[PDB]
């Protein structure tokens, strides 16, 4: 969560009121709600899964209670399969 | 169709293949209609898509990291009964219930391309070919779309 | 225009709560006008959820589930127990009597406690919907009701003693609001106001929509047809639907709570997050909704206020072409001025009190 | 830096582009002017000094998002440069006719004007918009109206382009200056001194005063330029209560009264905690002729044709009127004499 | 094995639904006798 | 004799069989006025004339309220009040007669 | 099939008789009400002491709008639209872009608190569970716009509620 | 075509007449009766206004529909159906004026 | 409830009842908030054999309407439906 | 000659300012169904619409931005918009024209239509 | 068998289509057409001169007694000429059976009310007049019903936009809720739903 | 907890006197009940 030059903390879609902007003084008093946790940095942060079979399956965990099943192909040794909802990475050994 | 699945196994994934900036490509979902190939060789000229391999394993798309250059390039997305060729810019954007659409007529080239312009909430969201046997039959270039 | 207190006319301005609902449902699915008809009458919502889904059905020629059925049948009579709850207890209050209002009321919180834990809201609750009801009962939500419904007699009893026999109670409504059966026919006029005059006419019987025919009750019917005739039949219709309840209770069906087609009723999640035509369907039910046949219907409901019926017009679009709301609420304001001649203010606000009329119904 | 380009039909939704700090909004010219910003679309911030409470009424008269209050002080600058951060437009409209323990005119009608032009010079604000009574002078017997011109003077050396606005007694529902007239029923007579032939004043209605503040701000040309805003008719003062009097139906008693007599019954009011019924200031600003100003442009000149007293007096003085007047058409009573 | 919430098996107990207003109070003739009776009795 | 019919404003009549006779009898003449191969007439004599016939026969008025299946023998007659009614109108309208006009090329068909 | 309300008989003997004068003039009736008042005030009241005493609810409650995320801390939403497509009242604004991830995520989703009707519509629509109509009741303002809520707003709601959400979800998940 | 009170114009044109009369003459006591601060004058321009505005139309069908709502209003107006926000609607006070000239719109919007 | 025996005794005599068999506040006898996780059960449909669509397409079934009688190109009276039968007084409670 | 501009009670800049076009939707490219391409459709020139302040929502202040009415035919939807004063302007139906599809040509011996890949 | 379909009962079908042809044969002068649907409803198509007519003969007892107006309302259509079809519902208690009557009308043509016959149909008719702009000729009172007292035009129409022309305000300056040009904050968002496919074969259209 | 007393008064909870730097000792809102136990305390659940 960084700060943008007016002071403002520019929020996770990169919105931050340019000092142009009269909409700033919305804030004036009160307080500009910006969620600290970061959709990407935690993402990024989740170790990569290592599979050894060429396709595997991501649930997001908790079978019903995560996402729709989708199968990932991990030929590509350049890059990590990537679930489309869940956002975690696997890779095949090697 | 039905409402129900009785494929009790599990299912295939294809590695995507890129074939060049403007078609987002996710091949698990292609259904093998080859439209593309077809399209590609008959009206683009550029006999670059094609399939490789046999059976389940059957794969659309260049055997190489070729990349489908073409001035007709994007109506392969419009022509693709599933999302596998999908546009790059308009990914994600919007849901097609949301937009509303403006019959007008594109102004980059003088053949007068009939075109659909998506619109959401005031803002362009993609530009569609329109149907005009005459002029343009589908398809609009890459430039138009 | 009073010439004292005598009412000379009384003329009803209405419109004063027309939020527009008919116009707004031709903009929207089938599913998503589904919760307007919750707001129609505020206090009988599940009814008119139940209204809405046997036309839909009927249009789209599918049949709810048995175990669906029997839980609307159970629900509709747990919400005729709330309205003829309020709509004695607010007629006696506008008489001035003002407890029962409040005893009745506490059983009215733990009914809409059963609403909640079945749907998540008090009121307003979207649980019946066109193919069936959307969430099978929470565990433990019958014993409940059947320990609520064991002592809600007594509470009857209490407010019969308050009311049924009192000299005041008896003279503010024994002879005032007296319909002609035949002027109550006419005038358009249903449920108890029918049954007061001392026709014997009600659609659970005659007309049996989802399981009536399965279960026992009677009717009450009036002689006098006058106020104090409509509030025993309420009384006794309040009683009656507590036999349904037990009813309904003993024999509650095994099984799905919708209908087994995915192409009208939303898949289960898990199947859902697991099959790709789970999905798909899932996907085009929650964007688009279903596609109803083209057709016309009027199908109409024994409600707690008297009939609800919906005339609704399908193009084949997943949006209803034109949904019109018959109120029972209407036709009795509308004969409320026959019903005022030759009476006081008072027994004005007796009449308006008597043919239970609530203004979402009439205003739609 | 701060303007937006106006977007929309003028509607409640609307855009105006018009960024406004409006100083002392809380008051009867405040909520006009409040009023007509927000029905445009302009964004309209609000200082306030008083409780929240008072500031309800201004709630409903802009979108949302449009009205935002802020609570602010005029002695400290912090304040003032808080609100007039983000504002395109600047209108000052904080005056007090009677003195305060805490802040007396010279605080209200020039430091606290002074300031709020300084920091809005500071801030960067576009435009800069300033009251003084139109009988405002360094040399007049009212101490008000001296505040007036010496807050006039300063205003301009602070914000050398600043529209100053000079307006009459302003008429209208809330006004102090028709309902101080038809408040005089209730101690009897009329006091009058010299019986209010010697004095002439050229009312201006309240919404016409708004309505050329808003198009001054649209008005390119009136930066830098004193308007004079009066009414199209001028009355003397025994007309002008009579007419009062006349349209509240309330029986007319004018009797003279010596002006020393006058001042000290208007020391005697000022003795109250609360808001005076009437001061020293008072009687002598009534007694005052409104002056004439040829030079200055008026309402004319921003588009705005000023309405007469007579179609609008039947509004401010229908509530002083008796159950049996209260019904009583506007036609009845004919147009008081005008001394034109 | 299936569990939904299901009636107990053989089903609830009955529920009363029916008016039970109870008959209370002494006679009339009772009644206007003990009047008469404290009518007398305060008039001695 | 039953106290009340059980519809309010509906009165027990005294004379039932002698009031559906003539009632019916009424319908009958009003009917004969009627053009003879008009639906209306042929329809309307053909119910009245059973409940004549099964008026005669029965004397007793709840074997001829269950033969009748009219309701009480009181709704019978306001039911016969009103036949006759519509009869008179019917004789003004004539709708017997042909089509007024044929509707609008397409004024019945859905979906549009 | 059908049941007489009223339709009964006074008896006309010296005894009843003389019962019902002694009602009337001994106003027996309106006593009996007086004790049914009476036992009604010696029985134990109904009142909860709110605030701190709260009324019971249920898990499938439907309350103030929720964003959740996965356990590793990604937002669960996938910018599907169905869940605005779905809400019957339009009070959800959703617009999506891929993200530098190159993921689909919405980079701006409001949900209107003024025109939302509490359906729990798009919690069942919804298909990865990231919107959750959450436990909370108790959330008026003084104003508004603060009603208009943001995706950060609904972020830091789920964020707040998780812990609750995720055990209720969990309650009623096999339901759904 | 059915005519819906009058067969041709000059009957139709005779029943707008006598609308107006009944407006002309209620204008006064709807100024007294909802306190309006307009004069007589005024409130009786805005009825000559309201009738000139549909002064074009040419079938008798559509000016009796026009008297028939004139005469709804008419009598919502003579009873205090219509509130003062009601009878001062006709006037547009908050309405600021929208210019007409072909300059005013180009500066001001898009609009055509 | 926590009523003492005497209040008991009072509140009964003034109702006519015994308030304490039925009690309108609850107690310990309400179900247990937290309950074990159910296992609803599948419906109908839900066969891996003979499970065509077609066979239990509902919508697809639905026709237009018939037409009986169509301007544009002895019989018995006959009636909408036969007559309703009169009801029967119940036999629980014939009058209330 | 029917005029019911009057009696609509629609302000007289709709009425006057507003031209309102009568066609038959085309085919959405994406999709090869042609359900959606049957009936005509009316619908008014689009108006300006701008960004909310508070919130960026899209505010409008045209009342009939979102009207579309469906007509069997081109001439009743004429009629609709003569009868309530709307200047119109009607496209033209396009329909797909016929194609000759064979199967054989794709290996056709001599012609050009043979295919490389099947 | 067949659970999810609804079951279908061919005895009331016969008896409905059987009624039906007894009313057209009784009054061929109004009937135009009688159809019975699928789910078990009748319905008469007649020409507007004839809705005093035939709804009395359908209240009085030539083997029909439909003496309860259950609804009276109108569907707009803007493709027919005759735009609105005024649809009149009966039940008829003895025989415990329901009929509907429609006719069609224009915004020029007056159609006769139904008061006398039904006396139900005062408020019924007065909405349609005030939500349609149906005018029903000797009406009692015709008046606006669920309208402002104001209100200018008739919605329910398919013109009249959902949101309306005008948005009512309290405006301080002449201290009374004032009318305005209705201006959105948020454009309602049309959704285009309608599939490209043909959902029901049954009801194809032919191609013309 | 007290479950002796009746449903609805069995479970309560005393606020704190200072919470997020409130005095909470007169003024106690319904939101200070931290989500962990608001279901407890709504009876949503029937374990703390
Ligand atoms: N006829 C007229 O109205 C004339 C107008 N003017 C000037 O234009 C303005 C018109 O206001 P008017 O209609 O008289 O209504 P008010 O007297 O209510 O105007 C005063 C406004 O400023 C605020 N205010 C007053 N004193 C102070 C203070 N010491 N510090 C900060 N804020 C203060 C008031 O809020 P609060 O109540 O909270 O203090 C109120 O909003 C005045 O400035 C006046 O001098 C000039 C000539 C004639
Ligand atoms: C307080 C003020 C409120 C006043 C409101 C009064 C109303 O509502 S006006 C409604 C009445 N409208 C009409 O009568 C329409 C008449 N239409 C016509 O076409 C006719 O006037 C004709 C045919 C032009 C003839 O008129 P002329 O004699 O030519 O002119
Ligand atoms: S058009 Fe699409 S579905 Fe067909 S072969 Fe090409 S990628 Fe696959
Ligand atoms: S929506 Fe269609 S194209 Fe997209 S994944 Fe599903 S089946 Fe494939
Ligand atoms: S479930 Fe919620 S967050 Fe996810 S796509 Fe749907 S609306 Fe967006
Ligand atoms: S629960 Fe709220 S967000 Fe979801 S559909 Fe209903 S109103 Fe919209």
């Amino acid at each position: 969560v960084r700060t943008s030059p007016t002071g403002e903390k520019v929020t996770h879609t990169g919105q931050a009121y340019d000092d142009g902007d009269y909409r700033r003084v919305r804030f004036s008093d009160r307080q500009k709600e910006v969620n600290e946790n970061f959709a990407i940095d935690l993402i990024a942060e989740q170790p990569v899964s290592e599979v050894g079979s060429r396709v595997i399956s991501c649930d997001g965990g908790g079978g019903a209670l995560g996402h729709p099943r989708v199968y990932i192909n991990l030929d590509k040794e350049t890059k990590t399969g990537t679930c489309g909802y869940c956002g975690l990475q696997f890779r095949q050994p090697h | 169709g039905s409402d129900r699945s009785r494929f009790l196994e599990g299912k295939r994934a294809v590695e995507d293949k890129n074939i060049g900036p403007l078609v987002k490509t996710i091949m698990t979902r292609c259904i093998q209609c080859t439209r593309c190939i077809r399209f590609a060789s008959e009206i683009a000229g550029v006999d670059d898509l094609g399939t490789t391999g046999r059976g389940n394993d059957m794969q659309v798309g260049t055997y190489i990291e070729k990349m489908f250059m073409s001035e007709l390039s994007g109506n392969i997305i419009d022509i693709c009964p599933v999302g596998a060729l999908t546009s790059k810019p308009y990914a994600f954007t919007a849901r097609p219930w949301e937009t509303r659409k403006t019959e007008s007529i594109d102004v980059m080239d003088a053949v007068g391309s009939n075109i659909v312009v998506s619109t959401r909430t005031g803002e362009v969201m993609r530009i569609l070919p329109r149907m005009h046997e005459d002029i343009n039959e589908e398809w609009i270039s890459d430039k138009t779309r | 225009e009073l010439s004292g207190e005598m009412v000379r006319k009384c003329d009803p301005h209405i419109g004063l709560l027309h939020r527009g609902t008919e116009k707004l449902i031709e903009y929207k699915t089938y599913l998503q006008a589904l919760p307007y008809f919750d707001r129609l009458d505020y206090v009988s919502m599940m009814c008119n959820e139940q209204a809405y889904s046997l036309a839909v059905e009927k249009l789209l020629n599918i049949q709810p589930p048995p175990r669906a059925q029997w839980i609307r049948v159970l629900f509709g009579e747990i919400t005729r127990l709330l309205n003829h709850i309020m709509a004695v207890t607010t007629h006696a209050l506008d008489i001035g009597a003002m407890t029962p209002f409040f005893w009745m009321f506490e059983e009215r919180e733990k009914m809409f406690e059963f609403y909640e834990r079945v749907s998540g809201a008090r009121m307003h609750a979207a649980y019946i919907r066109p193919g069936g009801v959307h969430q099978d009962l929470p565990l433990g939500l019958l014993d409940d009701i059947y320990e609520f419904s064991k002592n809600f007699s007594f509470r009857i009893d209490e407010l019969e003693e308050m009311l049924t026999n009192n000299r005041i109670w008896r003279n503010r409504t024994v002879d005032i609001g007296v319909v002609t059966a035949e002027d109550a026919l006419n005038y358009g006029f249903s449920g108890v106001m029918l049954r007061g005059s001392g026709i014997q006419w009600d659609l659970r019987k005659t007309q049996p929509y989802d399981v009536y025919d399965q279960v026992e009750f009677d009717v009450p019917i009036g002689s006098r047809g006058d106020c104090y005739d409509r509030y025993l039949c309420r009384v006794e219709e309040m009683r009656q639907s507590l036999r349904i309840i037990s009813q309904c209770l003993n024999k509650m069906p095994p099984g799905e709570i919708k209908v087994d087609d995915a192409k009208v009723s939303p898949p289960k999640r898990a199947e859902m997050k697991t099959s790709m035509e789970s999905l798909i369907h899932h996907f085009k039910l929650y964007t688009e909704g279903y596609q109803v046949p083209p057709g016309a219907t009027y199908t109409a409901i024994e409600a707690p206020k008297g009939e609800f019926g919906v005339y609704l017009v399908s193009d084949g679009s997943s949006r209803p072409y034109r949904c019109k709301i018959k109120a029972p609420g209407f036709a009795h304001l509308a004969g409320l001025d026959k019903m005022s001649k030759g009476h006081m203010l008072a027994d004005v606000v007796a009449i308006i009190g008597t043919q239970d009329i609530v203004f979402g119904e009439v205003d739609r | 830096h701060h303007a937006l380009i106006p977007h929309g039909k003028g509607g409640r939704s609307s855009v105006s582009g018009i960024v406004a700090t409006v100083f002392g909004a809380t008051g009867f010219l405040g909520r006009y002017v409040v009023n007509h910003l927000g029905r445009m679309g302009s964004q309209v911030i609000v200082p306030y000094r008083c409780e929240p409470y008072d500031t309800m009424h201004l709630r409903p008269m802009g979108d949302l998002g449009q009205i935002i209050f802020m609570e602010w002080n005029g002695k400290d600058k912090d304040s003032i440069r808080k609100v007039v951060e983000h504002s395109n437009v600047v209108i000052n409209l904080v005056g007090r006719e009677w003195e305060t323990k805490n802040f007396d005119f010279e605080d209200v009608f020039v430091k606290i004007p002074h300031a709020i032009a300084q920091v809005s010079k500071e801030a960067g604000v576009e435009k800069l918009i300033h009251i003084s009574h139109l009988n405002a002078d360094i040399k007049s017997p009212s101490r008000y109206l001296r505040s007036k011109a010496v807050g006039e003077k300063e205003v301009r050396a602070a914000f050398p382009e600043a529209t100053i606005i000079k307006p009459s007694d302003i008429f209208g529902r809330e006004d102090r200056f028709l309902n101080y007239f038809a408040s005089m029923r209730w101690f009897g007579g009329v006091p009058l001194i010299s019986l209010g032939k010697e004095t002439v004043k050229q009312p201006v209605y309240i919404v016409d005063v708004s309505k050329g503040i808003i198009n001054a701000i649209k008005d390119p040309d009136a930066k830098g330029k004193t308007f004079a805003f009066v009414g199209p008719n001028r009355y003397l003062l025994f007309d002008l209560v009579q007419y009062i009097f006349a349209v509240a139906y309330r029986p007319f008693l004018p009797y003279p009264l010596p002006h020393f007599a006058y001042r000290w019954v208007g020391r005697l009011f000022e003795v109250s905690p609360f808001e005076p019924w009437t001061t020293r200031d008072k009687v002598e600003r009534v007694h005052m002729s409104d002056m004439t100003l040829p030079h200055l442009p008026g309402l004319e000149d921003l588009g705005i044709q000023a309405t007469p007293l007579e179609l609008k007096a039947i509004e401010v003085l229908r509530r002083h009127r008796t159950y049996r007047w209260l019904t009583s058409e506007m036609e009845d009573v004919k147009p008081a004499k005008t001394v034109n | 094995k299936v569990k939904q919430d299901m009636p107990p098996p053989g089903g609830y107990g009955p529920i009363d639904y029916k008016r039970n207003l109870p008959r209370r109070g002494l006679s009339g003739y009772s009644m206007f006798a003990v009047g008469i009776g404290t009518l007398l009795f305060g008039y001695w | 004799l039953k106290k009340t019919t059980g519809l309010v404003g509906l009165a027990v009549c005294e004379t039932p069989h002698e009031r559906l006779k003539i009632l019916y009898t009424k319908i009958l003449d009003v009917l004969g006025q009627i053009p003879k191969n008009a639906a209306y007439r042929k329809y309307t004599e053909q119910i009245t004339n059973e409940k004549l016939g099964m008026v005669k026969a029965e004397p007793d008025v709840k074997k001829l309220e269950e033969q009748l299946q009219g309701g009480q023998i009181e709704e019978v007659i306001l039911q016969a009040e009103n036949e006759l009614s519509l009869a008179r109108k019917m004789l003004r309208w004539k709708p017997w007669e042909p089509l007024v006009e044929e509707p609008p090329a397409n004024q019945w068909k859905w979906p549009i | 099939t059908y049941k007489f309300v009223n339709m009964r008989e006074p008896s006309m003997d010296m005894k009843s008789v003389t019962d019902r004068a002694a009602q009337t003039l001994l106003w027996t009736e309106l006593v009996r009400g007086l004790g049914m008042t009476l036992s009604y005030l010696f029985r134990e009241p109904a009142t909860i002491n709110y605030p701190f005493e709260k009324g019971p609810l249920s898990p499938r409650f439907r309350g103030e709008h929720a964003l959740r995320r996965y356990p590793s801390g990604e937002e669960r939403c996938i910018a599907c639209k169905l869940c605005e497509a779905v809400c019957p009242a339009q009070a959800i604004t959703i617009e999506a872009e891929p993200r530098a991830d190159g993921s689909r995520r919405t980079t701006r989703y409001d949900i209107d608190m003024t025109k939302c009707i509490y359906c729990g519509f798009c919690q069942e629509a919804c298909p990865v569970d990231a919107i959750v109509e959450g436990p909370n009741f108790e959330f008026s303002t003084e104003t508004h716009e603060e009603l208009l809520y943001n995706k950060e707003k609904l972020l830091n709601n789920g964020d707040k509620w998780e812990a609750e959400i995720a055990a209720n979800i969990q309650a009623d998940y096999l339901y759904r | 075509v059915k005519p819906i009170f009058s067969r041709d114009m000059n009957e139709a044109k005779r029943r707008v007449r006598e609308l107006y009369r009944a407006w002309y003459r209620e204008v006064p006591n709807t100024v007294h009766l909802f306190q309006l601060d307009i004069s007589v004058k005024q409130g009786r321009d805005k009825v000559r206004e309201m009738f000139m505005k549909n002064a074009h139309v040419t079938d008798p069908r559509v000016v009796d529909l026009l008297v028939i709502k004139g005469k709804m209003e008419l009598e919502e107006t003579i009873n205090v159906w219509k509130q003062r926000t009601h009878i001062m609607r006709f006037f547009h006070e908050t309405e600021a004026p929208r210019p007409t000239d072909f300059l005013s719109k180009f500066y001001v919007g898009h609009d055509p | 409830a926590s009523a003492t025996r005497v209040i008991q005794l009072l509140r009964n005599w003034a109702s006519g009842r015994d308030l304490q068999a039925k009690l309108q506040l609850r107690y310990q006898e309400i179900s247990k908030r937290t309950q074990p996780p159910p296992k609803l059960p599948v419906g109908p449909s839900h066969k891996l054999s003979n499970n065509y669509y077609c066979t239990r397409d509902g919508r697809r079934e639905a026709m237009p309407p018939s037409i009986v009688m169509s301007s544009q190109k002895e019989k018995k009276a006959v009636t909408p439906a036969p007559p309703i039968k009169r009801w029967e007084l119940s036999k629980d409670q014939p009058y209330l | 000659k029917l005029d019911i501009t009057t009696l609509t009670g629609v302000p007289e800049e709709h009425i006057k300012t507003r031209k309102v076009r009568i066609f038959v939707p085309a085919r959405n490219n994406m999709q090869s169904g042609v359900n959606n391409t049957k009936k005509w459709k009316m619908e008014f020139d689009t108006r300006e619409r701008w960004e909310n302040p508070l919130m960026g929502w899209s505010s409008t202040a045209d009342p009939l931005s979102n009207l579309v009415l469906t007509f069997s035919t081109k001439e009743d939807a004429v009629a609709f918009a003569e009868k309530n004063g709307w200047s119109f302007d009607v496209e033209e139906r396009k329909v797909p024209k016929p194609k000759s599809k064979s199967y054989g040509a794709n290996f056709s011996w001599n012609k050009r239509t043979r295919v490389s890949t099947k | 068998t067949r659970p999810t379909i609804r079951p279908r009962n061919d005895v009331v079908h016969k008896q409905l289509s059987a009624f039906g042809q007894y009313v057209a044969e009784i009054l061929p002068k109004y009937v135009q057409q009688v159809q019975v649907s699928c789910f078990n409803e009748l319905e008469i198509f007649i020409h507007p001169d004839g809705v005093i007519p035939v709804l009395t003969f359908l209240r009085d007892h030539t083997n029909a007694q439909f003496k309860s107006l259950a609804d009276l309302t109108a569907v707009d259509v803007p493709t027919r000429q005759n735009r609105f079809e005024i649809v009149y519902n009966l039940l008829s208690l003895r025989f415990n059976s329901r009929i509907r009557v429609k006719t069609y009308t224009d915004e020029l043509t007056p159609i006769e009310s139904s008061v006398t016959v039904y006396k139900a149909a005062n408020w019924y008719e007065r909405e349609i007049w005030d939500m349609f702009g149906v005018f029903f000729a000797n009406h009692p009172d015709l008046r606006r019903i669920l309208t402002d007292y104001g209100f200018e035009g008739h919605p329910f129409r398919k013109d009249f936009p959902l949101s309306g022309y005008v948005e009512l305000r309290y405006d301080d300056e002449v201290k009374r809720v004032v009318a305005e040009p209705v201006e959105l904050a948020q454009e309602f968002r049309k959704f285009d739903l309608n599939s490209p496919w043909e959902a029901f074969p049954a009801y194809r259209q032919p191609p013309e | 907890e007290d479950n002796k007393q009746f449903f609805g008064r069995h479970r309560w909870v005393i606020y704190t006197t200072e919470m997020n730097g409130r005095d909470t000792f007169w003024d106690v809102d319904g939101s200070m009940v931290p989500p962990e136990w608001h279901r407890w305390l709504h009876c949503m659940t029937d374990d703390p």
